[PDB]
RNA sequence: CAUGUGGUUUAAUUCGAAGCAACGCGAAGAACCUUACCAGGCCUUGACAUGCUAGGGAACCCGGGUGAAAGCCUGGGGUGCCCCGCGAGGGGAGCCCUAGCACAGGUGCUGCAUGGCCGUCGUCAGCUCGUGCCGUGAGGUGUUGGGUUAAGUCCCGCAACGAGCGCAACCCCCGCCGUUAGUUGCCAGCGGUUCGGCCGGGCACUCUAACGGGACUGCCCGCGAAAGCGGGAGGAAGGAGGGGACGACGUCUGGUCAGCAUGGCCCUUACGGCCUGGGCGACACACGUGCUACAAUGCCCACUACAAAGCGAUGCCACCCGGCAACGGGGAGCUAAUCGCAAAAAGGUGGGCCCAGUUCGGAUUGGGGUCUGCAACCCGACCCCAUGAAGCCGGAAUCGCUAGUAAUCGCGGAUCAGC
């Protein structure tokens, strides 16, 4: 199941749930997100939400930064998202000729 | 960091190990050690003779240390006077026969360490880092090496932003064991952190 | 690999027959590189292939194999938006390759207990056209029949 | 009537059993010639960098080669002038009889 | 098995001796 | 009286020593057969004779020291082949398209540092 | 806790167990060897400059 | 465990604590860091103070707990549950 | 089941690493020590540096009281010197004490201030410079192009002609051969042969460790403008002989202020220092690496073979004995081509198990012992009796390996008292 490190910082267990909660986004595709890992981090510039997750048609790997750390956790789910869904539909693109 | 350090890696083949003696088992850890506290006195002083090597020699409880270096005088003494006074220091600490000999070196300019702590030392005198470079290089070449290659890391005339200049010139082929090349570090102080200042020789291959 | 195509690695005849094909199907009864502890059942095997069945094992193995040497197979190979079943010839070597790796499979597959026995009685059954082998390869075959179709998209 | 040679230099081990050879053979009397010995490999190896990377080492050795020489019918006309030998640095001499 | 310390076989792996491994 | 070659194979060296006769043969005083007693791999330790017609007519008083079992057989087999064509140089031909007047080389290769031996990388992961 | 931890281990123990062996040249606690008096990251150093006798670069 | 060849061990230090309380007879609050001591018959009905690495803990010592260690009775890990 | 990590728990569970390139990683040895963490008792020129100044005497060795230890208290026996020494007798300086004062010290912070060292892309075939040339210019040319190669490898072509850092080569191992070398190693033939190459004797052979040789697409044929490619011979090895060492300009504001060095910021009866104890080993859970398995190509007892590289003078320990054994008591050999660790295991002959949660499997637990060690409660390895779990080949997903490789079997070493 799900995993998440907060490295050299010290987060609550509210602000893990929200970051459950955030990759849920990710769920709409309906393929299996495999041991998805997230690492948050703490910058000079601001935070860092990093990611990196297998499912049966490849790897999201990704890094949002921002002065707000819970607008950097959404841009890494900005990033994830297009990924997989590139990743789901890049086949169809040439079903023909 | 990839580069491989060019004086362990011709070590027996281009060139000599700084300590040539046996020692068993039971011993080495502290006859190493010696030479360590040994060396570290000596280049403590010698610094200003602007010594390049420091060799180390043993056979039963006596060594005969050869101290090759640019400006041989200032080891020497006044007419005989610090190279003794020296054998004096050293039996102080080695506690048997320290036999201090000397050597004189032709170019202190084609002995690589020393024109590494030339180039450290110009930039400590708050000096033009680029040019100081530039002309290390310069010199050494003029000094009849077959290359040469002077690199410079750190606060660079002491710029927030760490950069690393260097320059080199003529063939420097790090690759080859058969090619003798001659290299030597000095680290330089300044009021805001140390520069790292190394230094490229190649004289000629075999 | 990418460049030139590899090169067959040829076996050194085996030292009671001098067979290169026996040589290659004890190693593929070998296990761990235990080559010894191999070499002991495929004979002990044809210990029993002659008494069970009164002529030469030798004889019988290399029925077994043109009896399990499968012809025609799918390489699967996807057209457009479907993967097809494509029907190809199985090069000769590989027929081999395959026929060997069949029959000690379908061999391991058996109830009788020692390795020693199976070897020979699916060695046996497959020699005649019987055989969990031989399921094997008339399977295989039927694959390419049916999708005689799709066979212009051969390469 | 025998000598050992143990040092860490094989260019010098090899030319001071040469001249302790031609020693005792110019000066009389039989030498039995100068034995290779099997070398005795102290290995060292050490993680190249200072903090992680376990998987990138640097291989260090220090061969330290032996050498046996006898003088064969002794003579101390050799025996005195042995004492008047020329030994390099990096090797240590053993003689026993 | 190469892990019941009680076996020949098993005290050669855990590297030692003892009634089913003497010396 | 006597002819020899010397047979190498991994850390295994095989000393032969032929001796015309009944085409009886041993291995360190022991008695062939008895040393590879149920090793399949043995009968091609004497075969490079067969190669040459020679089974039963010469003997075989062999030492062997180092490898194990069967690098010991493949040298033996290098050894013998060696001193027939000493015995009789009009023998490269018919012994060496056979192969046996080579020393395959092949040994193990070194466990190198970061793998688990040569070859075999250690498991990682991405995700 | 370092020169002050250096010190500690250059003396006698209070018993015999807590001889534990440091770098001679760095102060290093761990990855020791008896043979040198140094820590793999020193004696990497040493015997790259060659004041290391007889110790040289293995390529087998 | 501990070699039978080798004497039953007490630090010393607490066992002549233990009996300069047999003269006069027991029962003290002996407060102690010696969980490395095993219990002895002459430790009954005692009450050590056995320190578990904050706290020296009052422990009451019967004939069941002779061949145990001081440490068994002073536990070191403070452990709720989890959640 | 072992180990690292996320997490939660906690007095504290020290800290860093963070997709590939963090996760049996720094840790090539956490019971104490280590050890940076917590509780508690302490120390204030201080565990260590260089000093300046007053009281003792220097310099050292030994116990006494309290105390967990640390510490707070402490009873003792003499400073050489050169001096006026016949003596009372004072100075002095190596080295200790006590009091001050400088200062020490900090694994406290910033790897986004840094040197160094390493990872990485990548052993990938690349990255550039000089001058000329083209472009107002950023910049192009060269380095593109035809062919070839492991390769910016070589050929040919060309506004280019050269050159540099890389590629390659020169260094190491294995493969074949010769030279030198003959004990502690080797033993073909003679003699003994105490039945052990044990002795005579010899270096043949084996080896040992040093020195050269050898392979160069050289030869042959064919294809080729050429470089080269296909193929045959000779050879131990043939097209780069198999492996290693070596890593371009740079990239990842990659890693490390906790190896070290280091600018700056920060602490100063404390953010320093010492010690006892605890913690780093926590356990509702999640992940990574791995060990052993689920068995008959298998498991067990017996008997029988064949390695290599290493290590070994508070060390390896033959062999003798007590012991079911771990081990213990004796005690020979060796600074070790001698003497020892030592048995290699898979394997080989034989015998039992007969498809079973078992003669599989070896977790968990009870109980009894061994060793290290001041001390194995927390928390050591080992032996023996008993216990004899999960587990019947593993979802989604996913790792390795192209040959002496993968698979499988054991052996050594580092660190280390033990583990
Ligand atoms: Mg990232
Ligand atoms: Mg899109
Ligand atoms: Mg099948
Ligand atoms: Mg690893
Ligand atoms: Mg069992
Ligand atoms: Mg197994
Ligand atoms: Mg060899
Ligand atoms: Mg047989
Ligand atoms: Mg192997
Ligand atoms: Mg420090
Ligand atoms: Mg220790
Ligand atoms: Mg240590
Ligand atoms: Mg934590
Ligand atoms: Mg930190
Ligand atoms: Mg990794
Ligand atoms: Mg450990
Ligand atoms: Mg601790
Ligand atoms: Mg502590
Ligand atoms: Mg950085
Ligand atoms: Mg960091
Ligand atoms: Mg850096
Ligand atoms: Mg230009
Ligand atoms: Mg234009
Ligand atoms: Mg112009
Ligand atoms: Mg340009
Ligand atoms: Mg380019
Ligand atoms: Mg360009
Ligand atoms: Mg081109
Ligand atoms: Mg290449
Ligand atoms: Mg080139
Ligand atoms: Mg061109
Ligand atoms: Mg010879
Ligand atoms: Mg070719
Ligand atoms: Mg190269
Ligand atoms: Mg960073
Ligand atoms: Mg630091
Ligand atoms: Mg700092
Ligand atoms: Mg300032
Ligand atoms: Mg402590
Ligand atoms: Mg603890
Ligand atoms: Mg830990
Ligand atoms: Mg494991
Ligand atoms: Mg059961
Ligand atoms: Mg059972
Ligand atoms: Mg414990
Ligand atoms: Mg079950
Ligand atoms: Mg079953
Ligand atoms: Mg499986
Ligand atoms: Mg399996
Ligand atoms: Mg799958
Ligand atoms: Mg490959
Ligand atoms: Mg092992
Ligand atoms: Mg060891
Ligand atoms: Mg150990
Ligand atoms: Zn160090």
């Amino acid at each position: 199941t799900m995993n998440i490190t907060s490295k050299q910082m010290e987060i609550t267990p509210a602000i893990r749930q929200h970051v459950a909660d955030r990759l849920a986004k990710l769920e709409k595709w309906q393929t299996h997100l495999i041991n998805p890992h997230i690492i948050l981090s703490k910058e000079p510039q601001g935070f860092v939400a990093d990611a990196t997750i297998n499912t049966p048609n490849g790897v999201l790997v990704a890094s949002g930064k921002h002065e707000d750390m819970y607008t950097a956790i959404n841009e890494l789910i900005n990033k994830l998202e297009r990924q997989l869904n590139k990743l789901q539909h890049k086949g169809e693109a040439r079903r023909a000729a | 960091g990839n580069k491989i350090h060019p004086i362990g890696f011709r070590l027996g083949i281009t060139r000599d190990w700084e300590s040539r003696w046996y020692a068993g088992k039971k011993q080495y850890r502290h006859l190493l050690l010696e030479d360590q506290r040994i060396r570290g006195l000596l280049e403590k002083e010698l610094y200003s003779a602007g010594l390049a090597r420091v060799d180390i020699e043993r056979a039963a409880d006596n060594v005969a240390v050869t101290v090759h270096v640019a400006k041989p005088g200032v080891v020497i003494g006044r007419g005989g006077e610090r190279i003794r006074v020296l054998r004096e220091e050293l039996a102080k600490l080695t506690g048997k026969n320290v036999a201090l000999n000397v050597q004189e070196v032709q170019n202190p300019n084609l002995s690589a360490p020393l024109v590494a702590q030339r180039v450290a030392e110009q930039i400590e005198r708050r000096f033009a880092v680029r040019r100081a470079i530039k002309q290390a290089v310069q010199r050494v070449m003029e000094s009849g090496a077959k290359g040469a290659k002077v690199i410079v890391s750190g606060r660079i005339g002491g710029a927030e932003q760490a950069r690393t200049e260097w320059a080199a010139q003529g063939r420097v082929p790090l690759h080859t064991l058969r090619a003798n090349i001659d290299y030597g570090f000095a680290l330089a102080r300044t009021t805001y952190g140390v520069l790292g200042v190394k230094a490229y020789i190649f004289l000629g291959e075999v | 690999a990418r460049r030139r195509r590899a090169e067959v690695r040829q076996l050194q005849p085996d030292l009671v027959y001098g067979d290169v094909l026996v040589t290659a199907f004890i190693n593929k009864i070998m296990r761990d590189g235990k080559k010894n502890l191999a070499a002991r059942i495929f004979y002990d095997a044809c210990k029993i292939i002659q008494e069970k069945t009164g002529q030469e094992p030798l004889k019988v193995f290399k029925q077994a194999v043109e009896n399990v040497k499968p012809r025609m197979e799918v390489r699967s190979r996807r057209v457009g938006g479907a993967n097809y079943q494509v029907p190809m010839e199985v090069s000769p070597r590989r027929q081999q390759s395959l026929a060997l790796r069949w029959l000690v499979q379908a061999a391991n597959q058996r109830p009788e207990r020692r390795a020693a026995v199976r070897i020979a009685h699916e060695l046996m059954d497959a020699a005649e056209g019987k055989g969990g082998a031989v399921k094997k390869k008339e399977d295989v075959e039927r694959m390419a029949e049916a999708n005689r179709a799709y066979a212009h998209y051969r390469w | 009537i025998r000598i050992k040679l143990r040092g860490f230099d094989h260019k010098t081990l090899d030319a001071s059993a040469q001249k302790i050879v031609e020693a005792a053979r110019r000066s009389g009397a039989q030498v039995s010639g100068p034995i290779p010995l099997p070398t005795r490999v102290r290995r060292f190896t050490v993680i190249r960098g200072p903090f992680k990377h376990k998987d990138s080492r640097e291989h260090f050795e220090l061969r330290t080669h032996n050498r046996l020489v006898d003088i064969i019918n002794p003579n101390r006309k050799t025996i005195e002038q042995l004492m008047t030998l020329d030994l390099p640095t990096g090797v240590e001499i053993e003689i026993k009889t | 098995g190469k892990g019941d310390r009680r076996t020949r076989r098993g005290k050669i792996w855990r590297g030692t001796y003892g009634k089913y491994r003497p010396r | 009286e006597q002819y020899y070659g010397t047979g190498r194979r991994k850390e295994a060296v095989a000393r032969v020593f032929l001796r015309p006769g009944n085409g009886k043969v041993t291995v360190n005083g022991q008695d062939f057969n008895e040393y590879f007693q149920g090793l399949v791999r043995a009968v091609a330790a004497l075969e490079p004779l067969r190669a040459v017609d020679a089974l039963g007519h010469f003997d075989a008083y062999i030492t062997v020291r180092g490898g194990g079992k069967s690098g010991q057989i493949d040298a033996i087999k290098l050894g013998i082949a060696r001193a027939l064509v000493q015995y009789n140089p009009d023998y490269r031909a018919k012994l060496k398209p056979l192969g046996f007047l080579t020393r395959d080389a092949r040994v193990v290769e070194r466990k190198k540092y970061g793998k688990h031996k040569a070859r075999r990388a250690p498991q990682y992961s991405k995700r | 806790a370092r020169k002050a931890l250096i010190e500690k281990a250059k003396r006698t123990p209070k018993f015999k167990v807590r001889a534990y062996t440091r770098c001679v040249r760095c102060g290093r606690a761990r990855s020791v060897y008896r043979f040198f008096g140094l820590c793999r990251i020193c004696l990497r150093e040493l015997a790259h400059k060659g004041q290391l006798p007889g110790v040289r670069k293995a390529s087998w | 465990p501990r070699s039978l060849k080798k004497g039953v061990f007490v630090d010393d230090h607490l066992l002549e604590k233990v009996l300069e309380l047999n003269a006069k007879g027991e029962k003290r609050l002996i407060k102690t860091w010696s969980r490395r001591s095993t219990i002895v018959p002459e430790m009954v009905g005692h009450t050590i103070a056995v320190y578990n690495g904050k706290q020296h803990v009052p422990v009451y010592i019967t004939e069941n707990m002779v061949g145990h260690k001081l440490g068994e009775f002073a536990p070191t890990r403070t452990y709720r549950g989890h959640g």
